[PDB]
RNA sequence: AAGGGCACCACCAGGAGUGGAGCCUGCGGCUUAAUUUGACCAACACGGGAAACCUCACCCGGCCCGGACACGGACAGGAUUGACAGAUUGAUAGCUCUUUCUCGAUUCCGUGGGUGGUGGUGCAUGGCCGUUCUUAGUUGGUGGAGCGAUUUGUCUGGUUAAUUCCGAUAACGAACGAGACUCUGGCAUGCUAACUAGUUACGCGACCCCCGAGCGGUCGGCGUCCCCCAACUUCUUAGAGGGACAAGUGGCGUUCAGCCACCCGAGAUUGAGCAAUAACAGGUCUGUGAUGCCCUUAGAUGUCCGGGGCUGCACGCGCGCUACACUGACUGGCUCAGCGUGUGCCUACCCUACGCCGGCAGGCGCGGGUAACCCGUUGAACCCCAUUCGUGAUGGGGAUCGGGGAUUGCAAUUAUUCCCCAUGAACGAGGAAUUCCCAGUAAGUGCGGGUCAUAAGCUUGCGUUGAUUAAGUCCCUGCCCUUUGUACACACCGCC
């Protein structure tokens, strides 16, 4: 045997606490601080992903581009 | 209907065919149909030959199959109608049975 | 026709049919004295017919397993439904039945007898 | 299995609805024939019979290449208490007009 | 792996796309007649498909 | 020189009129669908050339892939073909065209024989 | 050692041959990261083994659990799963990382316990298979002999292919094997039937003769089951039946078994399959969801994917093919088959007519055939008839090697295969040795199937042409029986 390579490191998830990104102020007015995916698939329901130059959407997997 | 049918049987032995060739036209008769004579085609013979041997060690002896099909034509044509008149099968298992018409 | 196939593919599928049948009896009913299996086919519907030791116990409750079993060849084949029947027919002098003989025998020796 | 509920309560009805079930091996096979509709891989499917079998509520039988899995009397109250359906429906071999 | 590579090379036709239709094994099937079938599974069946011997 | 055309004119020769220029093989090969891998493989190399510094060869990339007739659109990268068991780095010359990636990623070395053995009493 | 019989896996007489050259293939050895592995008469074109992937079991890297079930932690304030982009990777493997979305109880971890394995063990095994051994041999019961291992039966003689039979006879009565049996082929103008086979006759026709025949000749041209609108099975098909029995004659023989010649007859010995007891540490755990035990089981010996390899070459061996030429090669013309196949549960992949394009290899449209209807009347090869060549390594020989063109596929390179143009290498008939074989036989000769997406120098069968030698022997290799000898009994590859 002896493999040249250490033994694979299988991905750890980030492993997060409640999620909480989306605010509401002054007695309570909507804020979506997230991009909601636009399809039918996705839904009106999930938001999309705030990555540094595009969003992803967890089911539509639309990602929306921006320069 | 005016019916002029084709009737095929064939199997893998002689003996059920001869039987089955013999009483159905015995039946006709009976039934006075006139029927046209019974026409045996050309035996099919499925020859497979295979080495006796699972391991392909030893003296190379190949064991050979055979699957003899024998199929007989036989036609019902009345002036009446047929399929409304003969209905009856009388058919053993092990013996295939196909019935078409003039058109097919 | 263009669907049907030839008459030598024809047997040669009966043949497999009927092969894979009688060994899927023979590894299922192995303790209920399975003898042979006799198939009656007509384009109409076809028949088969199971020759074993123990007809009452290869019927289930009420004929729950006759029942399954019919299921089972209905679904695997794929027969058109309530093509195809099953009936057990209790053989005549088991002593003179080879397969029956050599299944009660290897019950007896996976029993433990000398 | 990852597989999801949405085949995993599909494949009970349908073991359920008659008492056994028809299964070839092939794991990569895209979808097993019957309720084709539903899009269940058949390896899906194998292991969830499998898992049933290994908790005994039923039986396989493994000719040539098929499995002929026979649903077990501990396999009714289970599917019963799975589909949360009374104990007045039964499986197709259970009762036949009566 | 995911769909896209754990049945993604071809095998729609040749040696690795048949099987024995009784052992699944993939030597010494007979095609002919379309009988899919091993060898040694031909021998041991071909009594109940009915090839006899003659000759 | 591939066929009295020179390497920049072969260049700008898209696939269907190169297509008379390569032999009957190459064209069966170009005549059927290019797949995804080759397309991967162009723009790797297309990447690396065009970031590759001036007067300077580009930087080495690898592949498994050796079926990958060489294209001049090619000429003069480094590319590693895979022997079974290395990559093997390999100049593309402007004569080369013509020919698989695998010709020059030998799969074997070659034998020197050395003394039989207890064989062939 | 004797006595007797017997075999072209023995010889005799012959024939064709191998070994001599090239090439294909499998072993061995060499080399390699890998060249996976079994097999050494009865291994070595064997593993139905003609490997691009798969096959694949070998090498090189990267995935996932396809680790059920139980228990315990973990948890909807989230067990956990997928995935856009960038790197990273051969890879558009979210495989890993930065990055955040998304599934929700299916899944995570640990402990037990699974399971899978072309992993090991054919010297643990079953199954099958080969061999002893296709020779004729082998056993029981009761009875006889023997203290008993055993013997008799199961044999002096004759006869057979045959312990096959007649006979003798402490044996009698059996049993298997052999025989018998089934298929196969050979004659049936006898039966049955025939539009998925035809024959004959007639009528339409076409053409030659038409001097004049004219019921002249050909037609694979068309019709007469298109239903009243000819007959028939000789040919073809396949069933029932028949037919050959040493039946007759002459001779030899105990005049029994039987043997030889001859008549008449299609046939006076058509080939196969099946095939006894006891065995072999013969082969296969790489056929199996056949399997004991053992090994591995998440960095997997499971399994997938990508690539390589199974072809790799100082050499040896085997089965083959091509050939060494004039009994020939090339060019043209004429001309005759039978086996058997052909469109798929998964499974995509059929056999092909005709028409056009291209010179060939192929492609482009129209069909037919799931089949005695279509390919197809299977216009096969060899052979036959004419041409050139002219004894030369020549027009033999086509290995090596270049360029180019086609088909299969995702992929043709270490050339898949086919085709065109180039190259004409050894080879002038083959040592010592050795294979096979007695009539439609050897040999020439092509053709089907198997493997096949692409395919045959292999094999299984098929047909065409078609002999010489022989009707005997134990000399060589052995086989069977009796007697004999033994210091052998793992059994002369012994023992000493
Ligand atoms: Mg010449």
């Amino acid at each position: 045997y002896t493999t040249p390579k250490k033994n694979k490191h299988k991905r750890k998830k980030v492993k997060l606490a409640v999620l909480k990104y989306y605010k509401v102020d002054e007695n309570g007015k909507i804020s979506r601080l997230r991009r909601e995916c636009p399809s039918d698939e996705c839904g009106a329901g999930v938001f999309m992903a705030s990555h540094f130059d595009r969003h992803y959407c967890g089911k539509c997997c639309l990602t929306y581009c921006f320069n | 209907a005016i019916h002029r049918i084709r009737i095929t049987l064939t199997s893998r032995n002689v003996k059920s065919l001869e039987k089955v060739c013999a009483d159905l036209i015995r039946g006709a008769k009976e039934k006075n149909l006139k029927v046209k004579g019974p026409v045996r085609m050309p035996t099919k013979t499925l020859r497979i030959t295979t080495r006796k041997t699972p391991c392909g060690e030893g003296s190379k002896t190949w064991d050979r199959f055979q699957m003899r099909i024998h199929k007989r034509l036989i036609d019902l044509h009345s002036p009446s109608e047929i399929v409304k008149q003969i209905t009856s099968i009388s058919i053993e298992p092990g013996v295939e049975v196909e019935v078409t018409i003039a058109d097919a | 026709m263009a669907v049907q196939i030839s008459k030598k593919r024809k047997f040669v599928a009966d043949g497999i049919f009927k092969a894979e049948l009688n060994e899927f009896l023979t590894r299922e009913l192995a303790e209920d004295g399975y003898s042979g299996v006799e198939v009656r086919v007509t384009p109409t519907r076809t028949e088969i017919i199971i020759l074993a030791t123990r007809t009452q116990n290869v019927l289930g409750e009420k004929g729950r397993r006759i029942r399954e079993l019919t299921a089972v060849v209905q679904k695997r084949f794929g027969f058109p439904e309530g093509s195809v029947e099953l009936y057990a027919e209790k053989v005549a002098t088991r002593g003179l039945c080879a397969i029956a003989q050599a299944e009660s025998l290897r019950y007896k020796l996976l029993g433990g007898l000398a | 299995m990852l597989m999801p509920k949405k085949n995993r309560i599909a494949i009970y009805e349908l073991l359920f609805k008659e008492g056994v079930m028809v299964a070839k091996k092939d794991v990569h096979m895209p979808k097993h024939p019957e309720l084709a509709d539903k899009n269940v891989p058949n390896l899906h499917v194998m292991k969830a019979m499998q898992s049933l079998k290994s908790r005994g509520y039923v039986k396989e039988q493994f000719a040539w290449r098929h499995f002929y899995w026979y649903l077990t009397n501990e396999g009714i109250q289970y599917l019963r208490d799975y589909l949360h359906l009374p104990p007045e429906i039964v499986p197709a071999t259970l009762r036949r007009s009566r | 792996g995911h769909q896209q590579l754990y049945w993604s090379h071809p095998r729609k036709f040749g040696q690795g796309s048949r099987s024995c239709r009784v052992c699944s094994n993939r030597h010494g099937l007979i095609r002919k007649y379309g009988l899919n079938m091993c060898r040694q599974c031909f021998r041991q069946y071909a009594k109940d498909i009915g090839f006899i011997k003659l000759d | 020189t591939y066929r009295g055309v020179d390497l920049d004119q072969l260049l700008d020769m898209s696939y269907e009129q190169l297509m008379q220029l390569y032999s009957a093989r190459q064209r069966r090969r170009l005549n059927r669908g290019l797949r995804r891998k080759q397309h991967s493989l162009l723009k790797r190399l297309r990447k690396a050339k065009k970031e590759a510094p001036p007067m300077e060869k580009p930087e080495v990339v690898k592949t498994h892939l050796r079926d990958m007739i060489i294209l001049p659109e090619m000429v003069g990268s480094m590319v590693g073909v895979y022997n079974g068991k290395t990559f093997n780095q390999v100049e593309i010359k402007p004569e080369m065209i013509g020919h698989y990636l695998g010709e020059f990623s030998i799969t074997y070395k070659p034998v020197k024989h050395g003394r039989p053995g207890i064989g062939a009493t």
